């Protein structure tokens, strides 16, 4: 038996791995709210009237600069992310990184650099830190955790039916962006990543419809939409209908997405979030949304479901009805 | 910009049209369509459960990835094998999915394991580019493909020959779509109405499908792949059933021709010949695949080299059932490995591996 | 066979650059000689088939 | 400019990666408390009568496997330990894993299963995780991030002059084991690593003299006791006298260091603490940590002095005088 | 010349296995052939150059 | 276990006589010793902390990594090229610290960096193993080193010939210790004192040492390396600088034989003959080295190769003291790059880089 780098594109072979050696292997997974079992963005600590929600994520993305940001705005942007959609506001930061043996110290500073820039931006504060280097030709790997205060934690399983699904803006730009970046598919107008930390955009809706609204969230990173979507439905034992004419896409994703022969569903966004809001309250949240720089693309997609329980039900766009099946792992086109 | 070809109206209205016909049809009819596409454009839109119960679409053989001899597969290794001995490194190219297509002796993937230069391209001219890019080497691509992929060969084989290139060479295994509807129709594979591929149908346009209307009396619709197209064939053939019209509608006349197209037409002509071919899990098929004339032989990387290939080489693993699904006689899910041992990840079969391959389509999809 | 159809904004011999919604990519025309810009047609790998009318 | 694999080895190249670089170029350090500008074992965070502690750690140690311990057991050991000498009680680990493809799942799971054995020792649950799989020939990488709670918080800075030193065990025994295990370099009774968790050294102290006197405390990991105690001394501004023949070091250890020319006070030790404690509770903590399974071989090595601020001086076995000179990293036998 | 001294436990022609306080490594006696176990050597690269009395 | 020789109470009594035996002494006594072995026990055990003002020890040329002429390192390294154009691929060992030794031309450690074969290793075995497990392919060991290593190079030289080993060669660059202090006694390097090297002279016993007393009357002390063995030294030497005393005193007795080790004697003598050799940074010192007789010529890779080492290659980098640290004149701490742009890490000098380089010794030890 060896381990397939599908075990770690955040699909189906990977929830396997998960499923039949980690969780299986590890007893101890909770400290007094949401834990290791729950598989959420993050894990709670509850804390007095409060609670403490916790986090990390490894990255590695290649090339470690890419059109619209880096390895640098991207673990600053995952974390404080992951912090937001368990209803967390980012407190502070731990950075890991470990370097390869003969990087180019501008490509550390650089990288460091964006992080800088990226952290300021939320705002939150790198508080502690470790750095390795190794021989092994690796370049960089960027590992942050991060610790949040949240009054009322959100998880993946408190979608109820009748409740809206939103996502604040378009669906698949960084995967596709980081894709045609590989085979040198040009543009008219490049496109970029939209790699980006959201905790403002939760905030405006939380902050317009109140925390007891928001139902659920995730940021639908690795395996896309489609996989965030698949793992609500599951954890909260709930349906999920998508209407596809209401997803956002933009045109070049569509475009490069069909040359590539991958579906935007299925791919990685990195400044994102999709919100399970209760459905007298689903205008607010969007109109909130649409109201922040990073949410102007906002859209309700569709409603939380009774029958096909755990499922993602897809209304194409000629009225046609199928799943949303959530990927294997990483897209190859 | 095409947009009715993908309005809701229009397909809601087409929909309507196809519901009404079948609620007074009597038994069953069944559509069957040649082209891994169409699949694609089907099973993505959901088109299926948009259809009346006694309306059924099914796949054929529309997949060259799926249907390329395991034979011929195993043969271009033991090339790759046989000049590595003989210390001629080769660079051979090949489609993505190909790439991974399994055979009871390996993929191409397999071998680029073994420290081999197998190269993934996206069309044949990545391979031309290669060849210029590395004289001190042979280039080869593995060439598999309908009519629509053949013309693109033929047309870098014309500019290969004017250039003189000599590590320029393919391995062919083009094969022709009528001859397989036609040996389908001898062989008891149940339809009532085709819906002839698109872009192989741009090629050899509306008179390259007529020779079979005229000979079995089966009505056939030329069709794009914007879900309209489909469900306009789909309607189209429902009514020259029930009214026992027996003739060619060319739905897609905004690509195809009916002459189709002539320099592609010649261009393939004056490489390629007609032979008989085997397929993959389907049997030999008379004068249905193209190999090179005698006088481009210098072109065929089987004529530098000779293998013998070993003989009973089962076209299938056990417990796939990938020749049924070709033949439209089978569903994905029928199959008991589908979703199990065999997915697009870890495929067992041709037919989940191929992007056209009908269980990738359903797999990947979620058919319900 | 993913067959996706571009506008022609370049030709130049048997080259030509098909803009397919925002992404540019050079098609060959070998099969498609009277292509000219403007024009919208079909690429099957790279190389255009045909012209939509 | 080039990265090196001293700027990761722990000592004073990395100390230079870090001023000229890292710290440089990040300008948000802080979160209420100790922060990254401290470069301490961890970071703090007022909440409350209480202060969070935070800190994450990376781990990439080769062989995966070694006598006496493994990469999981010293992800564990390790973040446990940081937030120990902080004066914090652990809470939850979060644990990111970077596997290369192919590694064999079995190693996987052995690596888990010891994680999971440590973690209960302390014990401390694994509540948040991650995992990410590269092509890149590199076997494992285990990234800990860990939270605790302490109320009254130590620092690398509370040095008093006066003060006592004292190590809770034999020095040298992780580094100097890994290293007669690539030489291939046999035993009598094998030279095992002494990683392992020791949160319990450190309560029991606190709970025989109070934490009012702990002054500070440091597990002298990368770059060993010398390293560690050179950190508390510029910190501290103190200066720092420690006799030779105090330091607690086994046969094994010795025989091994000196033919493979290097000193156990160079190497990083992964079961120990170094603890500065009120001269007057020297010996209760001495006897508290000599109380303890891990702490048995516990000894006060020295004392804070006056002089030589910001160094540290070592008195040889002979009554000579040298100071104890941070290394430049990892050592090279 | 690190000169380590170790307790000769083994010898076997010219190799002995020396004991360096709970570490042992094989030793060549070229230089010393008399070399019997209970002997303490002075070790230089692998190589015993003398015995201490 | 000769715990006595690492006694604090031992040491306190030593320190208080020669404390004593100073204070009634007129001018400096400066005593030098000839091994980075001792250096590295007085620095290690703070005894300079323990001298009086008027008492001095100072470092000589006891590093025999140091002193290896760039010309000869240069020539292994065209020797490597010389083969690699040859079609002969060679596999060369040599010590970690000598691996990292600069020369206007680079390392061993900057040649391995350009795809050679250079291995590290620990002694001369090594290396004999390596060339019974590569029979494929020549193995040699650049060998540097005093009398202490050259016998192990000996003892496994007539191990060699015995078994006919043929890919078993060595460039020798070893050198002779007594040579050298006579050369540093005509040449003004200032010091009433000798403490002898305790292994080299286990090797040449103390009768190798005598010819110098009696030459220049000079007093030596052959000493061993634990604390109390250079204080004790230290000592008996400063008595017989008092007493005008002139002689040799065996310290180290209890590993040194007067006649010293005749086996290694002969064993060396057998291959290796003295000549005239050069020393890195401090000249051509007379009949100081040794290379192997005309007889066992296959024994030395310079008789496979016949390479051309560029002339008027700086011993040094500009700014390097080293070579006024190795005559015992300069302290590490008098050069300004000490610490600073040279360290262990990244070395400019080659008394830096050496595990018996004063320098390192200096820098790894935080000398006061
Ligand atoms: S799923 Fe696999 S195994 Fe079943 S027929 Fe389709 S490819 Fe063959
Ligand atoms: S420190 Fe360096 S540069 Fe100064 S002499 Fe010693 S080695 Fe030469
Ligand atoms: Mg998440
Ligand atoms: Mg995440
Ligand atoms: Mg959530
Ligand atoms: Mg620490
Ligand atoms: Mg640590
Ligand atoms: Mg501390």
């Amino acid at each position: 038996e060896k381990i397939k780098l599908e075990h770690g594109a955040g699909g189906e072979i990977m929830e396997e791995l998960l499923r039949d050696v980690i969780l299986k292997t590890l007893t101890l997974k909770s400290a007094g709210g949401i834990g290791l079992d729950a598989l959420d963005d993050g894990a709670t600590i509850p804390f007095g009237d409060k609670h403490i929600v916790f986090t990390i994520d490894g990255h590695t993305v290649k090339p470690l600069f890419f059109p619209g940001g880096d390895i640098g705005r991207l673990a600053v942007s995952g974390t404080v992310n992951d912090l937001a959609v368990m209803g967390a506001e980012p407190i502070a930061l731990a950075n890991s990184m470990i370097i390869g043996e003969g990087l180019d110290m501008e490509v550390l500073k650089r990288v460091l650099k964006s992080m800088d820039e990226t952290a300021r931006e939320v705002p939150v504060p790198i508080v502690t830190g470790d750095t390795k280097v190794v021989e092994d030709k690796i370049e960089m790997f960027v590992i942050t955790a991060g610790i949040g205060i949240a009054e009322h934690p959100v998880s993946d399983a408190g979608a109820k039916v009748g409740d809206a699904v939103l996502v604040s803006g378009t669906i698949g730009d960084h995967g596709i962006a980081l894709m045609s970046h590989r085979e040198g598919i040009a543009f008219e107008t490049e496109l970029k990543s939209d790699v980006a930390p959201i905790w403002d955009v939760v905030k405006a809706v939380a902050e317009t419809i109140g925390w007891e609204n928001i139902h659920a969230m995730k940021d639908p990173t690795r395996a896309g939409l489609s996989n965030a979507l698949n793992e609500i439905a599951r954890k909260s034992n709930v349906g999920i209908l998508v209407r596809e004419a209401d997803i956002p896409i933009r045109p070049e994703v569509r475009a490069a997405s069909e040359m590539l022969g991958i579906s935007p569903y299925d791919v990685a966004n990195e400044g994102k979030v999709v919100m399970v809001v209760a459905r007298e309250y689903a205008e607010e949240a969007l109109e909130a949304m649409r109201k922040t720089e990073k949410g102007r693309n906002a859209a309700i997609i569709g409603e939380v479901i009774a029958d096909y329980r755990g499922k993602v039900l897809l209304e194409t766009g000629i009225g046609g009805k199928r799943f949303m099946e959530p990927p294997e792992g990483d897209p190859v086109p | 910009p095409f947009e009715a070809y993908r309005s809701r109206e229009v397909a809601m209205k087409l929909v309507e049209k196809i519901r009404e016909e079948a609620k007074t049809l009597d038994g069953e009819i069944r559509i069957m369509h040649v082209c891994g596409t169409h699949e694609d454009t089907v099973t993505r839109h959901g088109i299926r459960s948009l259809l009346p119960e006694n309306v059924k679409v099914v796949s054929g053989p529309g997949c060259p990835v799926c249907i390329t001899p395991v034979e011929d597969i195993v043969a271009m290794q033991l090339i790759m094998r046989k000049a590595r001995e003989e210390g001629e490194e080769i660079i051979l190219t090949t489609f993505g999915d190909m790439y991974k297509i399994p055979t009871p002796m390996g993929s191409f993937a397999d071998l680029k394991s073994e420290g081999f230069d197998v190269r993934i391209v996206y069309g044949i001219f990545d391979t031309y580019r290669i060849a210029k890019e590395n004289p001190d080497k042979t280039v080869v691509h593995f060439s598999p493909g309908f009519e629509t992929t053949t013309a693109p060969a033929a047309g870098m084989l014309n500019v290969a020959a004017q250039e003189e290139l000599e590590n320029f060479k393919i391995y062919s295994v083009h094969r022709l779509t009528p001859p397989a509807v036609e040996v389908l129709l001898k062989q008891g594979t149940v339809f009532q109405g085709l819906i002839a591929p698109g872009h192989v149908s741009t090629i050899i346009g509306v008179k390259g499908w007529e020779y079979l209307t005229e000979k079995y009396g089966i009505p056939q619709v030329v069709a794009g792949f914007e879900p309209n197209d489909v469900l306009m064939a789909i309607l189209m053939l429902i009514r020259m059933y029930k009214e026992g019209e027996a003739r060619i509608i060319n739905e897609y006349e905004r690509a195809v021709k009916y002459e189709g197209n002539v320099v592609a037409q010649k261009m393939i002509d004056k490489f390629f010949e007609v032979v008989d071919a085997k397929w993959r899990a389907l049997g030999v098929f008379p004068k249905s695949g193209l190999e090179l004339r005698k006088e481009w032989k210098d072109f065929e990387i089987r004529s530098f080299y000779k293998v013998e290939v070993p003989k009973n080489l089962p076209d299938l693993e056990k417990g796939c059932r990938c020749g049924a699904v070709l033949r439209g006689l089978a569903l994905p899910t029928d199959c008991p490995l589908f979703g199990k041992t065999c997915t697009p990840r870890h495929p067992v079969g041709p037919c989940m591996v191929s992007y056209e391959g009908t269980c990738q389509i359903f797999y990947k999809y979620g058919v319900l | 066979c993913l067959a996706v159809p571009g506008k022609v904004i370049e030709v130049n011999g048997p080259v030509a650059v098909v803009d397919f919604g925002g992404v540019k990519r050079e098609v060959r025309l070998d099969l498609m000689p009277d292509t000219k810009p403007g024009d919208w047609v079909i690429v099957h790998t790279g190389f255009a088939i045909e012209k939509l009318d």
